[PDB]
Formats: C-alpha cells, structure tokens, sequence
RNA sequence: CGGUAAUUCCAGCUCCAAUAGCGUAUAUUGUUGUUGCAGUUAAAAAGCUCGUAGUUGAACUUUGGGCCCGGUUGGCCGGUCGGAUUUCCAACGGGGCCUUUCCUUCUGGCUAACCUUGAGUCCUUGUGGCUCUUGGCGAACCAGGACUUUUACUUUGAAAAAAUUAGAGUGUUCAAAGCAGGCGUAUUGCUCGAAUAUAUUAGCAUGGAAUAAUAGAAUAGGACGU
RNA sequence: UCUGGUUGAUCCUGCCAGUAGUCAUAUGCUUGUCUCAAAGAUUAAGCCAUGCAUGUCUAAGUAUAAGCAAUUUAUACAGUGAAACUGCGAAUGGCUCAUUAAAUCAGUUAUCGUUUAUUUGAUAGUCAUGGUAUAACUGUGGUAAUUCUAGAGCUAAUACAUGCUAUCUCGACCCUUUGGAAGAGAUGUAUUUAUUAGAUAAAAAAUCAAUGUCUUCGGACUCUUUGAUGAUUCAUAAUAACUUUUCGAAUCGCAUGGCCUUGUGCUGGCGAUGGUUCAUUCAAAUUUCUGCCCUAUCAACUUUCGAUGGUAGGAUAGUGGCCUACCAUGGUUUCAACGGGUAACGGGGAAUAAGGGUUCGAUUCCGGAGAGGGAGCCUGAGAAACGGCUACCACAUCCAAGGAAGGCAGCAGGCGCGCAAAUUACCCAAUCCUAAUUCAGGGAGGUAGUGACAAUAAAUAACGAUACAGGGCCCA
C-alpha cells in the first residue's frame, strides 16, 4: 500500500474479539486513539456484539449522535473509539458503569461498577521525565499524560486516578508479594501475586507470579500489571477472580 | 525465466535493453538458421573439395 | 532523479543485484547546495511529513563564534581558503560544512577593545591571547571553521580557529603553498 | 473475498471396489432395513471407521491420563446418548465392539418399523415421506435420524397427518366429494 | 415374399454394476534405499604405492558411604450418611546434611534460619506439639563493584495471527453445516457458552551434568598472603 | 504392495499375465428436488466498443442565484439552497503475480540512526478589529472538435497578505495577626551555532586566584539540589549571538445572564474551528540472527565505471560509498563463491503414507510487486500514483487536416480460430469505509441470474385381496 488502510478484513481481526466469520467480510477498523490495535474494542462492537443493545451501524450511530455514553466523563462520538482494558463505561439512562477488564477467557469482559468506582480509575505509569522548563511528568499505560507526580514513583507503577479531576488520587509501587494482572501473554487474566523478577540488563525482563492456589508461572514486564496488595484490590473484581481451572 | 521470450516484444522493448545490460554486465566475467548454417559448412565443405 | 538505494550495488559476494521493484519516493536525492559567496539567495524546501529546509545558493556574510570568549559575531566571509576535501572547493569558493575560510576581524577586535580597555596588535592575565591570533588581527582577517550545513540549514555559522587545529591547519597551508 | 464456509463429503468409497462377501452383506442389510444405497452403506461405515479408530488411538494412549479419560467420557456419553452403547458396556473395548447394525437399528425407519407404526420398513420410509410421524413435537420426513432415547419413547403420529391428526388427504375428500354428488344425483 | 394403417406380433427377450449421477480418453501403482538397495556370475570396485580437505578416531580424572527428612503409589485398611485421610511396610523417584567435597568475594542491607536462648506448655509413661526474643546464619537476593571455561546435547516456560487440523458442547427437523443458545412470573426476565490441543529450524529464559570436545601452572612470565 | 501361469510334486532366480489410484486434464450421456458453494490460466502481464466504478456540509468556513418559500420580529443578515470559492479525501478498496533464487517471505530483532496529517492526553500573560483580491455571476468572443478557452466588469472568506491590543521572588519597617509593607532583582517561544551544567568511592589539611551568609571584620563555613537508562554530549537547566524570523486566535454557531459609575460602560455560559511543544495512536522507513530449487561437461570471482576498508563533505527524514573527494587493497569461495536454468509471487496451508517422507500451494488471511512497457515529475502527512502529470517506443482514435486525445493484471461486456461457457441485472436494506459530516456515496460489498467446481439430505409408490398351476429353488 502507498500509505495507511482503512480496510479491517472479518479475519484479520484480533481473536478475542469473538466475532464470527459469516456476518461480515469486514470487521470495523478502529480509530487512533490511547490503547493500540490489537488489546481495544470498538464500542460498536462493545455494544452490539455484547450489550446487544443495538444492532446497526445506523442505531449506534444515533445513539452516539443522542450523546449518551461518557468514557471517563468524556463521551465520544466516534464508533470505532478504541477502547481498551481497564476502562471506565457510563451508561445515563440505563444508570450502569463498567470496567473493561480481561477475561479469564483471555478475552475482555464487562463489568458492572457503581459511581464511586468509576469516580476513579487505575493507570499502570509507563514513563516518567522531565519536560520542558524541567517540569517532571509521567505517561500512564492508557497514555495518560500528567505533569507534576510524587517522586517516589518510578516507570511501570500503578497508579488510582480520580477521573473526575484527572488527578493523582494514589500510587502503588513495584515490590515482590504485590497483587498483579497480566494483560497479555497466554496467561492473561490470571490475577496472581508477584513471587519475583528475573532481570536483564536490556533484555526482557521475566517476572515470576504466584497465584491463590499457589500456582506459578513466568510472563514479562508489559504483561505485568500491579493491582493492589494481598488481599487488598482497588477495584472490584469479576467471578472467578482470574483463575484457571479445568 | 530471466531471459524469456515474451509475446509482445515491442511492448517490453526497452526492458529488453536493460536485460541486455543485465546479460552483458553478468556474464563480462564469462567474457572479458540452422538450414543456413547447415548450408555454411557444406559450403565450406565443398570450397574445399575444390581447393582440393 | 537522484537516489540512495543500496540494490543497485555489488553484492558483499561481488555479485550483480537485479533490480527489486521500481525506485520508490521516499528514497531520493536531492541536489547539493554549492553554496557560494555573493548575495543572500536562499531556498527552502518542503521535505518529508512538510518540513522546511533551507538551502544557500549565494551567501555574503555568517555568523562566528569566540569559544574561549563564548561570544558570537555576525562577520562577512572573504573566501575559502582550505578544505579537507577538495581544493577544487577550495578554488571555487564553496560554502559547506568543515571548511577552513578567513573572514573579517574588525567586530571581535572593537568587541575585545570595548570588553578590555587595550588594543590588538602593536584584566590583562585574561587578555593575553594567542600570538598567531594577534597576528590575524593585525591583519585583519581571521582563520574560521565553517562547521555548519548552508546546504540542509541554510546556515553559515561556525568558529574561529584556535590553537591547535591552528597549528595543524596552517601546517597544512604552509605545505600546500 | 470471504471466509470458506467449511463442508465434507460425508463417506468414503470401499478398498476393493467388487467382493462378493460384501456385496451380499449390503444386499442383506440393505433389504434388511429398506435402503437405497451404497453411498448411505459408506456414510455409515465411515463413521465407524472413524470412531473405532479415535478409539483405539485412546486404547494406545496411557490409563489415567486426563487427556484419555475426558476423551473416552465425551465419546462414551455421545454414545450412549443417542443410544448406541448401552450402560453396562460403558467400556472402551465394547466401544470397538459397536457395529454398524446397531447404528442401523437406531437409524429411525428401523425404529418406527419396531414401534409397528407401519407393516414393513418400506412402509415406514413410505410414511416418513408422507411425513405423518412427528419426533417429540418435531415432524421429520428423514428417515435416517438416529434418534435417542427420550426421542424413540417420543415417537408419535403427527398432528396434522390425516392418521394421527387433521383431516383426510385429499384423495379421501375428492372420493367423498364424487360420492356425495353421485348419491345426491 | 406380400404389405406401411400394414402389423399387436424374442407383448416391447434374459442377466451383472452403479445411480441423480455415470462413462470415456491422456498422464502417475522396499524400483534411490537416514530409516531401508546392490557390487562371484543377468549392470556395477580403484595396475601398484603415497597423498590436501573432509569423515571417523585406545583408555583414565569426585567416586563411594552414611544420616535425616518428607512426598508417590500397592495393599491391611473405610471414620462417612459416593471418599476424607491416620498407623504400617515393599518399591518409585526427591530434598537437606556429614563423610578431605567453592559453596565468587567483600561492600551494607533483608538477615534465610536455628550452631541461637528466655520462659511455659494443649495431650496416649513423650525428641510424638509450638507463641513471642536480649551476642548471633553471608550468601535471603537486594544494589555496589570486580571476575568467573565455552559449548554440543536434553528437561521446562514464554512465543510461533486467524482460518485450516484434531477436539468439548449444542436435535441447523437430520446432516453437511453453524456457534449458537437455554431457561421466567411468555402480564414487560433468568442463565450458559462461544472450550482444549498441536504447531518442528533459529532466538530468549530455565534445570540437568551422562555423553563429546574445549582450556589450563614448564624458559613458571604461575597461584594464593600478614 | 501384491494375485495367476513351467513340475508327479516342492523352492528360489526368472518371464508373462493381471492390479491401483490421482478437488490431474479433457470428453460424453443424463439431470427433478433442499441447503450450501464456486465461477484462472495461449509460458497472450496479448488487445479492447460501450457503460459504470470518488467526491463530501453541519446551528456553526465563504450566499443579494435578478433561486424558491412568503412571511411575520427582523432595513445588513437570519429558512432552504444551484453554482462557485474554502476544507478534507481521492496514496484505501478491487485486479494480477509480469518481475524477482538470501532478493522477498517467515520467525527473531533493534533503531541511544528516522518522520508522522490524523486520534488521544497535556501544553502558551512576556483594535470598538488594515488591505489585496478573484471565482461563482453580468457582458463581448474564438474553433471542426475535447471536463478548451480569451478579453472585460463585479464580490467574498477560518482565502491571500498584514496587523498592536502584570507577575513573582526576596524583603528593612511596623504587630503580632486574618498580617501588610518602603526598597532590590527578574520575567515567551521557534531555528541555527559555540560554551557551561546535568554529581555522587571512603577521611581530614596547605596553597594561591575569586571574595558570599553572618561579619561576634578575627574569620567559621555551620544545612548544602539534580532524573533515568545496561550505557549516553540523554531528559532537563545556563550563557553569547543568529534568522530573506515561526507561533503566541483580527475566526464561528447557540443562547443570553450578572452588574453597576444608566454608559447603548463593565463582566458572564454552552460548543465550534484553528494553534506551539511534548506524549500517545496509527504508521512508515531503516536494522540483526536463521532458513531458499537445480546446475562443477559451471573454480575461481568483484574492483577504469565503488569492488573492500578509512577521512572529509554532500544528500537524506535520518545511519550508511548512498554519492563525491582524498586515502589504504581489499572482499567471497570446494562448508561451492560466481554465473546459468527455473510455464520460482513467499508463507500459513492442501494431498498422500503407518512412519520416514513426497508433491503442490495464481487463488477468501498476511507480506511484497505491478497496473502496454522505458525514463521523470507536481500536489499532498502519505504516490515515483498510473479510473495524476512530462517525454520515448508500441500501437491506436476523431475530423473541416489544422489539431485533438490514449492506458479494464477494477465492475459487467468484447476481440485475439473459422469452433463459441457468468449477468453490459438490482440495491447500498446489511458489514464496513469516505467526507463539512447521522442524512452524501460506495461494480468494496450484498441481492438474485447463469455448463451436474466441490458438498448435505432424499423421490419415482405403499398396501391388501382375488383368480390362475405344480411347479419353483441349490450346488456339481
């Protein structure tokens, strides 16, 4: 191609979407936006193929034109809005929030949340620097962008942001016996506290996770996600609690 | 099919000069009509004889 | 037009590369600015995503910096007097990057008369200079490195010649007169 | 451009085209349980080609492994849920035992044929035609239904067949019309 | 032989194969040989002797013993209104010590853990059981430095788009298919899914230490050291 | 991979017979149903009539259509809105694999060597508002002709080109709180250049040069900030200048509040566009390891003309012989270099066997390439674009002979034989996509049509009664 597409094909699709085969040639390509290609969803899709509640590009359409939903306060009129894990979804006339979060499936999964807890939101922090008239500032997972953090934070450092100013309600650091998500790999989903990281000088640094029924197992760095302490979640979790059984 | 015989030669005219540098230009370090050639060597054959 | 491309050279075997696909956009050439002495002619170019860029065609004057005085002057150029790669250049007068040129001597002499209350030629622990340095004052014109790209900037900004790359470069005159 | 909608051909021709062994056993069952042919013979024995073969590709995997037990459990219990395998022979070795006349007795015609729903199984592929038996609430004109348990307990006339349901057909109505109009003539 | 509106006359002969599919024509069936060919004779071994690469190449180097611990099975076991797990020995690998057995060093930290000790002890005569801490476990990996044989091999993990393959579940009426669906107070609603596997060369991490090398301290120019 | 045949019989060597398939390629006959599904091949990437496939507008960019609707609040305007200017797209989609044998492709890198229109998130105190126009339109014209135009007259912009409009710090005093205070200092970016900083391994002294808080005028130096990478001249900060000098809103829509010195004075909401920098997202461009079919009756190969390495420049968005100079003589190869063959687009995948294997893979996804072929370019963030442009060659078209136009390996449809195989259908109702933006449009796509691609299910009859005879059947 001589630039950009703007043609999404039925299979080119990522798979945990879970979209069929014969309803399309076609799948929505997603508009630019925080989250990358392949780890977002559509909120056409979010709404049709999951909510159900529409069912045309038309009735969307005219849903995102009566301005109803706000992601993280802000509505979007874009249907194609790339949304990603960990997402704050606000339904007014159904009075409804929901994080988006993975599945245990490895796919994502909506969650029914209440005001106080779309309120706020989490952010893994992936960049901190210093900026112009050397002002310090960080750049979250979900790109975030906020000047001015507490210094005792570091890069890759989850972080509880009240939405409602977009502030820096709290930070949670990078320790061994934290409570981790992973976000990809074959083992997203599983909620699991970290045992160790194995580190490389410039190599991909392999982190080591246990798990509630003392299982464990390796994925790298990006995957890692810190929620909380033990036991002590920020969020509410869904059914399962990120288990894998058989 | 480096060297091929196209169906439209004086559509690929000008490809065929580059393939002529192409050829020329690989095999310089090689370097560095059967009825009149038939009909050529009988005649020198018979040049011959009569030189003979 | 001009390109870049490295399939059209030998192989690291020695081999002849055939031709991959047609030569693309992203990957020409563009003419050098043989930027020379006379009046201001710049150009500017919009390159890739839209970005400007200047080249100089004729240039009269630049901009030189003192760098054990850390000050700058905008002086005028006399003409190119050697450079590392070609006295073709050198002949022709030709403004590019890492040319050893003479320029005037008159601004950063007022400049070090007002700054010191004493002259050039014919306080004073720093303003002992350098001998061959009072000596181009004297005469007038100064030794500079023009470290700059005219070319791609459209700038002309460069240094005065200090004491070794002085010593080495006027080794270098003195062998090539 | 779209995606391949998947399909198969759902048989397989024999090795040796002509045996006599063969082809009496085809004669026998095929007039047995009123077939029509031998592609339908292939379909049948296909499929336990293919079974019997899983089978003995778990027989050759080792006891206890998860991957044996929970294959031998889903095919054991999809036997025995269209009601092939019985529940003593909840084995692995009865499963290589299965046979294609069991298939064809749980094949429906054969079924109805048992129920005594029609004099031959001729007749009962006859009637599967016409369409007068409903399975469960369901009204099936294929002979070939392979039912289960609950669903051959559930056998019965349809609702709108003229048998077991509506009004007659319309060669009893067209008879009565002619008789009527003769005996008001 | 006569006949063509004239004749009802193998009525209009019999049998085999497949079937809503079938025939035909052309070309391709341990005879290439790592698995897995041959070299007396139907085809195939150097005139002699040496000889570059390559391939392939005697044996040997920490073994052995003991302790302690606990799993994982086989049975005697069954407590329970279909399995919980206690005693026992048989084996099966596993882990920690000691047996002359680098186990990088120190920097300080985090001490990992009883060579620590200060008291009591639930309970079958109790080395059959554990709460807190006064000199302490250098390796617990932290971050700081500075070096240490390298492989091959093999174990594990992450990876290797989807589709396709295998495969779970699902009466598309069956089935090919497809991933749906199923269940209220059909008067205004509850739920399950949309599994799983594979995927080999290189790469990364990882255990292993048999195999096969590799290198060392001889003009010691060697090692540790107050 | 086998089965049969010599002898009274037996065994091997043998010969002969028989034997198999293969969405392989044609061909013939037949053909109702239901569902599903396809629809290439002259080594012609040969050639095309036609027609069609890209434009888009909201309250909100520019409206006096002498456009319409009248009409009811509108004497600037207000509704709608042709045209036209302006914006953006038109660098995807679809078609084909000509070419190309470490090339792509695949896996695995990495860019601390590159730019990014757009998304998203942050981000700027440093005139009651100039001018130039020109389209559209009016009016005069050319010709054989084209989406040709010329002259002239208007008029606009978010056009074009201009352009101006206090804050901290210290802090003597005073008084103690709710402090308020004379005085001293300082105050955007953008580009470029040169310099400085941007630290950290564990004690304390002497020296000079410079002189900072308090001077307890002797001097003590008493607290002394700095991020990160494995790493950096990095982030960031300071200095001195530089620029045919960038930005720091002369924009717009909905409504209209609070004031009050009653000025038509002062303040005030919603959202819309634009704008510098950074980050994001989407990218792209480079870049590593590992892997190609045959060919030695192919063994040497590359280096004028760059082949190998160096130094300097240029060019680039950047690294780089990429190029230029000036330098060194390299580099590969029997572990097969090189060059040649490849009806050779790469892979996932497809077939087959029990395995080992073998053979395909234009062909629903991905990657790259191309759009008769040579050469080259504009715009734009994105093209070496081809439903853009310049020249060549090849044809090939119209005519009033003058000039004019050309690219179906897009959608139907056609030639290339004298022998022949999809519909010049309908719709954007779905999935998507494009735009000013819900509304426009889409041969992408869907709908249906069309030779038994391939595939699924299955019908051409059930059932009885009656009469007619002893005959019917099996093997050898």
């Amino acid at each position: 191609a001589r630039g950009p597409k703007k043609h999404l094909k039925r299979l080119a699709a990522p798979h945990h979407w879970l979209l069929d085969k014969l309803s399309g040639c076609y799948a929505p390509r997603p508009s630019a936006g925080p989250h990358k290609l392949r780890e977002s969803l559509p909120l056409i899709v979010f709404l049709r193929n999951r909510l159900k509640y529409a069912l045309n590009g038309r009735e969307v359409k005219a849903i995102l034109m009566q301005r109803h939903v706000k992601v993280d306060g802000k509505v979007r009129t874009d249907t194609t809005y790339p949304a990603g894990f960990m997402d704050v979804i606000t339904l007014d006339a159904t009075n409804e929030n929901f994080r988006l979060v993975y599945d245990v499936k490895g796919r994502f999964a909506v969650h029914r949340i209440t005001d106080e807890e779309a309120s706020y939101k989490l952010g893994k922090v992936k960049k901190v620097q210093l900026g112009k008239k050397g002002v310090p500032y960080v750049v979250t997972h979900d790109g975030r962008t906020i000047r001015y953090p507490d210094p005792n934070i570091k890069v890759n450092d989850t972080v509880k942001i009240d939405l409602a100013s977009g502030k820096i309600t709290d930070f949670i650091k990078f320790d061994a016996g934290k409570l981790v998500y992973v976000t990809g790999g074959r083992n997203l989903g599983r909620i699991g506290t970290i045992v160790h990281k194995e580190r490389h000088d410039g190599g991909f640094d392999l982190v080591h996770i246990k798990d509630s029924l003392d299982n464990t197992f390796v994925t790298r760095l990006n995957n890692v996600f810190v929620i909380g302490e033990q036991g002590k979640p920020y969020i509410s979790l869904p059914k399962g609690k990120g288990i894998k059984l058989s | 099919g480096t060297y091929r015989k196209r169906f439209n030669e004086k559509a690929r005219s000008g490809h065929m000069a580059k393939l002529k540098e192409l050829k020329r230009i690989r095999n310089k370090q090689f370097t560095r009509s059967k009825v009149s050639r038939l009909k050529k060597k009988r005649l020198d054959k018979f040049i011959e004889h009569q030189l003979k | 037009g001009i390109s870049r491309d490295s399939r059209h050279k030998r192989s690291a075997t020695g081999a002849k590369r055939a031709q991959f696909r047609k030569k693309r956009k992203f990957e020409l050439g563009r003419q050098p600015a043989n930027t020379k002495i006379g009046a201001k002619r710049i150009h500017s170019v919009r390159t890739r995503g839209g970005n400007k860029k200047y080249r100089a065609l004729r240039i009269e004057t630049g901009n030189f910096s003192w760098a054990s005085e850390g000050i700058s002057k905008k002086t005028r150029i006399a003409g190119v007097v050697y450079h590392p790669s070609n006295n073709e250049l050198v002949r022709t007068n030709t403004l590019t990057k890492a040319a050893i040129v003479q320029i005037d001597a008159t601004p950063f002499r007022q400049w070090f008369e007002a700054h010191y209350g004493q002259t050039l030629g014919k306080r004073a622990a720093s303003a002992k200079i350098e001998s061959s340095v009072e000596s181009q004052f004297s005469a007038g014109r100064l030794y500079a490195c023009i470290s700059s790209r005219p070319g791609q900037s459209g700038r002309c900004d460069g240094y005065i010649l200090e004491g070794e790359e002085l010593a080495f470069y006027l080794r270098r005159l003195t062998a090539k007169k | 451009p779209r995606a391949p909608r998947t399909y198969s051909k759902t048989y397989s021709t024999p090795k040796r085209p002509y045996e006599s062994s063969r082809l009496d056993a085809e004669l026998k069952l095929a007039g047995e349980f009123g077939l029509k042919n031998k592609k339908e013979i292939y379909r049948i024995s296909f499929q336990l080609s293919k079974i019997r073969r899983a089978a003995r590709d778990l027989l050759t995997r080792d006891e206890k492994d998860p991957k044996r037990l929970f294959e031998g459990n889903a095919l054991i219990r999809r036997l025995v849920r269209v009601g092939v395998l019985s529940e003593d022979k909840k084995k692995l070795d009865y499963v290589l035992a299965l046979k294609v006349e069991d298939f064809l007795e749980r094949r429906l015609q054969t079924q109805v044929y048992k129920l005594g729903l029609a004099k031959s199984v001729h007749h009962a592929r006859v009637l599967i035609t016409q369409r007068h038996i409903a399975v469960g609430k369901q009204i099936v004109n294929i002979p070939s239904f392979m039912v289960r348990l609950d669903s051959e307990k559930h056998i019965d006339f349809a609702p709108t067949s003229p048998f077991g349901g509506a009004r007659p057909g319309r060669v009893a109505r067209r008879n009565a019309a002619r008789k009527a109009e003769a005996s008001g003539e």
